[PDB]
């Protein structure tokens, strides 16, 4: 019950930093294909934008 | 004449959880903003303008209570 305000406050502070935007965008991009030929699973699949999850 | 106790959810089960994101808007706008920055630069500059010519004054004489005593 008590959780999704310590989500808002950790939001709070990265999701829309500029620092923060500046360190993680357009950082470590992998395309698709490349994931999948690599074996890349889970959050680096759904990061690529592969609709996969077991 | 014993039951069967277990660790179970109340009846009609708990109350709903929240899990949505909740960043608000908590601002003014663009306008506005820009508008108070402004406000306060015309007023310091107004303040600055009108110490800076009592000083002026201020060390005109100063240099001449110096030219006075000069000779
Ligand atoms: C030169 C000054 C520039 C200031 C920032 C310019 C932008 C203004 C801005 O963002 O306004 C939003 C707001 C103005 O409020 P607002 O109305 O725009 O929106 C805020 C949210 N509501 C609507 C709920 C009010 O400005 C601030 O919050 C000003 C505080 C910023 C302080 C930054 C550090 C300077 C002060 C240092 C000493 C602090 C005391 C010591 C102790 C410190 C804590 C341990």
């Amino acid at each position: 019950k008590n959780f999704s305000f310590r989500i808002d406050e950790l939001e709070e502070m990265l999701t829309n930093n500029r620092i923060w935007r500046n360190r993680t965008v357009d950082i470590g991009v992998v395309t698709a294909e490349d994931a999948l030929n690599y074996g890349f699973s889970g959050v680096m699949l759904r990061g690529s934008g592969i609709q996969w999850d077991l | 004449a014993s039951k069967v106790k277990q660790d179970m959810p109340p009846p009609g089960g708990y109350g709903p959880i929240d899990y949505k994101r909740n960043l608000p808007r908590r601002g003014l706008s663009g306008y506005s903003m820009f508008a108070v920055g402004i406000g306060t630069l015309l007023f310091g500059y107004w303040s600055m303008m009108k110490w800076n010519r009592e000083r002026r004054r201020l060390q005109i004489e100063d240099f001449e209570a110096r030219i006075a005593l000069m000779p």
